[PDB]
């Protein structure tokens, strides 16, 4: 050892980058041969800016590795690069588990390990974060079942998609800030709880290709400003409430390769905003009168709609009970 | 026009294209500064 640093705070990030180049186990982009030498604000994917505890000393503040394949695994040694609150890691074959010695970044404001090898349970560690307003973890292979523990705090968004979390959606969605959440293409068994509309605040939301079932909780009629609902490619069963009718910034709305039954209601689906209003390959009994008209964009395929084109066999189409699920004495829809 | 709702099911694509800016701030980086936060919610804030 025989380097000096500006500060000692750069020194710690010295030690961890070069523990962290040693744990590259591969880099087409040759993008880690600047790491070399004391001058850590020059090396490619670090970036530096006077600390806000105080502007006259510069520390390393964030971390962007954007696609850039990169593959290794995150050494603990992580721990002492303190500070950063950008980690765009995103788009790179790294694996292994998230250290547990990462909860010492206490100033961990975005954290982007999307498109990733990444394969534990969910990441426990990544709740000690306060200051965590952007969390995604999608296309990544986590397991098991999602903690309650994640809406409590305050975040802004939550990315789960493509991954293969096992348990049901917690009742404690509703004390969640989270303007967009996504849990798609996993496999969420159970129902919606009934406690969403305590949001106030979700603009987007996604529930597509999920193993989800139970009739609609009603509830979710109070997101007044919300923009993107979708539920496809899961066994919802059941008709549309009409409560849904206060989702009045509601733009695009998704609901095919379900199960749903009933009634589709002209009220709502009249909504300046609201636009591609898919339906498509579903069980609806009920009308679109108001509800294929080209002034927005809507889809009737295999709905079972004998005025439209593009239904299912009448053999197909309600050879069950057609009668739909009661949406009563359901644990899913009411008592 | 753009929604990230949908754009989070493609794994390759990014809330912002400039390297090291923060994805709230995702605009001319004058200083690139990683401390500096534009946006509140990353709905009206994409790109
Ligand atoms: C209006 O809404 C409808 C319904 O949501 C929408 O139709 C859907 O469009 C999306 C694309 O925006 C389709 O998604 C694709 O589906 C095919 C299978 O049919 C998949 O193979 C595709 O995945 C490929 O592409 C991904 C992105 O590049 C890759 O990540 C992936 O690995 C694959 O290479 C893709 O998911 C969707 O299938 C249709 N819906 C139906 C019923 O087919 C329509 O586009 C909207 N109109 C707009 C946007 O104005
Ligand atoms: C949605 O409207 C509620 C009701 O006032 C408000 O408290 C909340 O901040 C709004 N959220 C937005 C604009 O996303």
């Amino acid at each position: 050892l025989d380097l000096k640093f500006a500060n000692n705070r750069l020194k710690r990030a010295y030690i961890a980058l070069q523990a962290w180049k040693k744990a590259f186990y591969s880099d087409p982009f040759n993008t880690a041969a600047n790491w070399v030498g004391p001058d850590v604000c020059s090396y490619k994917g670090v970036f530096c800016a006077p600390a806000l505890d105080d502007p006259s000393v510069l520390v390393v503040a964030g971390i962007d590795l954007n696609h850039a394949d990169i593959a290794g695994y995150l050494p603990p040694e992580l721990g002492l690069l303190t500070d950063v609150a950008l980690f765009h890691v995103n788009s790179n074959r790294f694996c292994g588990v998230i250290p547990k010695s990462l909860s010492k970044l206490t100033l961990m404001y975005e954290f982007d390990v999307s498109n990733n090898r990444f394969v534990g349970p969910f990441p426990t560690v990544a709740l000690s974060w306060p200051s965590l307003k952007f969390l995604d973890i999608r296309y990544n292979d986590f397991e098991g079942k999602l903690p309650p523990e994640i809406f409590d705090k305050d975040l802004d968004a939550i990315f789960l998609n493509n991954n293969r979390f096992e348990s049901t959606i917690p009742e404690t969605i509703g004390k969640s800030t989270a303007s967009v959440v996504t849990f798609a293409h996993n496999k969420f068994s159970g129902c919606i709880p009934k406690t969403i509309g305590q949001m106030k605040n979700l603009n987007e939301i996604v529930f597509i290709g999920n193993n989800l079932s139970g009739c609609l909780p009603n509830e979710i009629g109070s997101l007044n400003n919300v923009t993107v609902f979708d539920a496809s490619s899961n066994g919802f069963v059941g008709s549309l409430p009409s409560t849904l009718s206060g989702l009045a910034n509601v733009e695009q709305m998704d609901f095919s390769y379900n199960k749903f039954t009933g009634f589709v209601t002209d009220n709502i689906c009249k909504l300046p905003k609201l636009s591609n209003f898919t339906f498509s390959y579903n069980f609806f009994n009920g009308e679109a009168q108001s509800c294929s008209s080209q002034e927005k964009q809507f889809d009737d395929t295999s709905n079972c709609l004998q005025n439209r084109p593009n239904q299912k066999s009448a053999k197909e189409c309600l050879p069950v009970v057609s009668r739909p699920v009661d949406c009563s004495k359901d644990k899913c829809a009411g008592g | 026009r753009r929604y990230i709702g949908y754009d989070a099911l493609k794994k390759n694509n990014v809330p912002c294209s400039r390297r090291g800016r923060s994805y709230y701030d995702c605009k001319k980086r004058r200083r690139n500064n990683p401390y500096r936060r534009g946006c509140s919610a990353i709905t009206h804030c994409y790109r």
